């Protein structure tokens, strides 16, 4: 008919015959088509979807209904592509299926459907109900997800991660992020697990660390990120702070020498999410009264008008042995080290004598003890399993330990990261021959989608590993390979 | 002979002259409530838990209770109360 | 009774399943968070290997333990 | 552009650059990553652009135009077609980069568009408070909505003085 | 002159609360506490709230005696930068 037209006619019908053709063969047959939008748009017939665009775009209300059913299907794939996941790669497995779906459909809209504007706002409308979905009397799970999928991919870790890589990671969990309903319930988990993954030096780069907050600075307001850039001013400035202090020592007035390396930590108050000390009152153990005592007027002078709070259950030390042999250090908290204080000068120390140089009430000293004897360098000197006011406690001299600084629960990043790649191959063999015990024959690139479908809702796989591990069933005389073709496999069960 | 090699202590520093307060009871919000200051400080005491909830404001326990009497928004931001930090 | 069985590499596996339940189907739930199908996991309930229905009083009505499980395949 | 009418085509300029580039990114080189990252690293230098040694128009301009759309006005925008815009609107905000500015002055010029009865209509405020929340979390909009809800119980709040006189 | 009817606004706050300019620990609406002392000399027209970015009120005054030691909001750690 544009060919007809343009052939028969004044340039001022060009137009008015196309439309009036519309109206009487697509808006005239409207509901005929609206009928077909669930299976052309569910089955996804890409062919079809260009020409059903194309023909609702003309005519007035056709455009709507497949509007909504796009963002229905978009909704009900979320679901579906988030229904049931791993309680332990939940974070990662959900950031990434949601990137999955948006990627597939802003291709298939760009593609397919020409980009139009109300269909990318049907898949954001999609995307915002799956991603923020919540059990029916039950908390929304998305913030915190997506804080763990942050610290995941900002923690040092041996996943050969490298920084451009986890540059692309996170501009790209931008994508995911900006459909969170709460965004300042994930700041604050993000600000919590940023104040773990940042005091104790868990960060994989200072650098990712600014990255990260200033793909939120701009993603929401600087507001969003005034706390969290409070703590990364912080560290940054306490590595300055370190130096000012160790050159303070060298101030050469007297001899001020410590014996302590006391790398500092100073941060504010109101910007880090960690709660001042609301009980546990503490004495300083008699070897960091020096220290304390020292930068107290160190930050007296060189910062006048501040008032230090002292945290002591994120504070960490090194102590050394008594001479028991083989000695060893061990990297406590100080609420671990004034129990080792009085537990120097007297080999049995009671219950009552340590609060004289501990002062810490029970609450928190049962808790510490019982993580002391959890891995036993401190036992009960008497039979009580609990610990009471008046027990007594004295060295386990038979405990040892294979390193000299040996780790205390509060390169393993390696080992520990192998550990869980091998369930993921352990699984692959328990998925493959399944498929055997199906059809008994599937080819080399078929069994792919098996496995992969086999493992949806668990761990994404590897192509490379699914050929490395279907060899391990071949020298185990599981299954093996005919000569006749490549891809079909035969197996002697 | 136990002996200590290094320390990573950490500590929060905040501005000597300016003192925050529980927005109620008006008085320093690590000390004691202002009933807890006059009532019950003889009787039992070391109970004022400062109170924490998502409007993420520093409130006394029994200054925050007293407030939550026939009142249920928090008096700073008139936001809803849920105190889980 | 949510279950802390071991695993190959020292995992943990949630069976949920209380003492009164029969272990026909209670290694499946364990299974199903780490992912070995129903018929596929031959726990080993810490001397032997649950056969049929297999109340799980039989395995001492153990809360959690730690139960080794045999990958064998092949057995679906 | 026109200073009587610099917001509203600032925006719309804006926006169909972003919209005829991401078609060009996708129907053509694949929509990779990398490349819509460029466009939005490119699209957030011009959307900042400001002249040296003055500040950047942008939170001023997208307030105001996020005002003139929202305003009680006369040309018959109905509020479908404005809800589209406000949607299309945030693919603009999104870039601003100093959305701590723009916050002051929709909550500077909320106040008059609500005293003064300027909004087109009540519901379309929550049209854009939700769609800021939604894009900056609830503790941005947390005193535009509290300006929004002064005047859902306002009205209901003289229903609770007139019949306190009667 | 007679009205019919007044549009009159009002904003609210409660009075156990008060806003504070925290280097005074004063009341923001009164006068600050150095210009409590000496204040015959001073005319207290000049005292005037010197709010800042960081949508902070404080007694021009205190904010400036401040900022002539300090540089930064004694709330917040932030640059100070005038606003209203
Ligand atoms: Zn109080
Ligand atoms: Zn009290
Ligand atoms: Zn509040
Ligand atoms: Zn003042
Ligand atoms: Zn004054
Ligand atoms: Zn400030």
């Amino acid at each position: 008919e544009e060919i007809r037209c343009r052939k028969y006619l004044h340039p001022s019908s060009y137009t008015k015959v196309i439309h009036e053709c519309q109206q009487r063969m697509v808006a005239d047959h409207l509901q005929f088509l609206h009928a077909e939008c669930h299976n052309i748009i569910r089955q996804e017939k890409k062919n079809d979807m260009a020409n059903m665009y194309v023909l609702l775009r003309a005519v007035s209300t056709g455009l709507p209904h497949m509007i909504q059913e796009l963002q229905n299907h978009i909704h009900d794939e979320g679901l579906r592509a988030t229904s049931n996941l791993t309680q332990e790669n939940m974070p990662t497995l959900f950031v990434e299926s949601v990137l999955e779906v948006h990627g597939k459909f802003v291709q298939l809209i760009n593609t397919v459907l020409n980009g139009d504007q109300h269909f990318m706002s049907a898949l954001d409308k999609a995307l915002t109900s799956v991603v923020n979905y919540r059990e029916p009397k039950s908390v929304c799970k998305a913030p915190e997800l997506l804080a763990k999928y942050c610290d995941n991919l900002l923690k040092k870790s041996a996943k050969g991660m490298t920084e451009n890589e986890v540059e692309d990671r996170l501009t790209s969990f931008i994508t995911v992020f900006k459909y969170i309903d709460d965004k300042d319930v994930f700041q604050k988990f993000y600000a919590r697990m940023l104040a773990k993954r940042l005091i104790h030096g868990l960060s994989m780069s200072m650098d990712s660390e600014e990255a990260m907050i200033n793909k939120l600075k701009q993603a929401c307001g600087y507001e969003f990120t005034s706390k969290l850039h409070r703590m990364y001013t912080d560290m940054s400035v306490s590595a300055d702070l370190n130096n000012k202090f160790n050159n303070f020592i060298k101030n050469q007035d007297t001899v001020i020498d410590l014996g302590i390396s006391f790398q500092i930590y100073v941060l504010q108050a109101g910007a880090w999410p960690l709660t001042q000390a609301p009980s546990s009152t503490f004495a300083i153990p008699q070897e960091l009264e020096k220290s304390v005592q020292m930068f107290e007027l160190f930050y007296s002078q060189h910062f006048s008008g501040r008032k230090l709070t002292w945290l002591h259950y994120l504070c960490t030390g090194e102590v050394k042995m008594n001479y028991l042999g083989k000695p060893y250090v061990a990297m406590v908290t100080t609420y671990q080290m004034a129990v080792l204080l009085a537990f120097n000068n007297s080999e049995t120390v009671s219950y009552k004598e340590l609060q004289d140089s501990t002062q810490m009430n029970e609450k928190e000293l049962t808790k510490t003890i019982k993580s002391l004897l959890d891995v036993k360098m401190i036992n009960h000197d008497s039979e009580k399993e609990d610990i009471d006011a008046e027990s007594s406690f004295s060295l386990n001299m038979n405990f040892s330990s294979k390193r000299t600084k040996f780790k205390i629960t509060t390169q393993e990043m390696e080992q520990t990261r192998s550990a869980v790649d091998e369930d993921r191959k352990m699984y692959l063999q328990a998925a493959i021959v399944r498929i055997m015990k199906a059809r008994k024959v599937l080819r080399h690139n078929a069994l792919i989608q098996e496995v992969i479908s086999q493992s949806r809702a668990r761990f994404n796989p590897s192509i490379s590993m699914i050929k490395k591990c279907i060899e391990v069933l071949i020298d185990k005389q599981y299954i093996e390979r005919s000569q006749a073709s490549a891809d079909e496999y035969s197996y002697v069960a | 002979r136990f002996e200590v090699k290094k320390w990573n202590a950490v500590a929060l520093w905040a501005w000597d002259i300016v003192v925050d307060n529980c927005a109620i009871c008006r008085n320093h919000i690590m000390d004691l409530c202002i009933e807890c200051q006059a009532n019950q400080a003889s009787a039992t005491s070391e109970e004022c838990t400062v109170a924490w909830g998502v409007c993420n404001h520093a409130f006394h326990f029994h200054c925050i209770s007293r407030w939550l009497k026939t009142r249920q928004v928090c008096p700073l931001d008139n936001r809803e109360w849920e105190f889980q930090k | 009774m949510l279950i802390k069985v071991k695993t190959l590499t020292g995992k943990e596996i949630e069976i949920d399943i209380e003492p009164t339940d029969k272990v026909e189907r209670i290694k499946e739930r364990v299974e199903e968070k780490e992912g070995i199908p129903p018929q596929q996991q031959r726990l080993i309930y810490s001397g032997k290997q649950m056969n049929d229905e297999k109340t799980a009083a039989d395995y001492k009505i153990l809360g959690g333990s730690v139960l080794h499980l045999v990958l064998a395949l092949r057995g679906g």
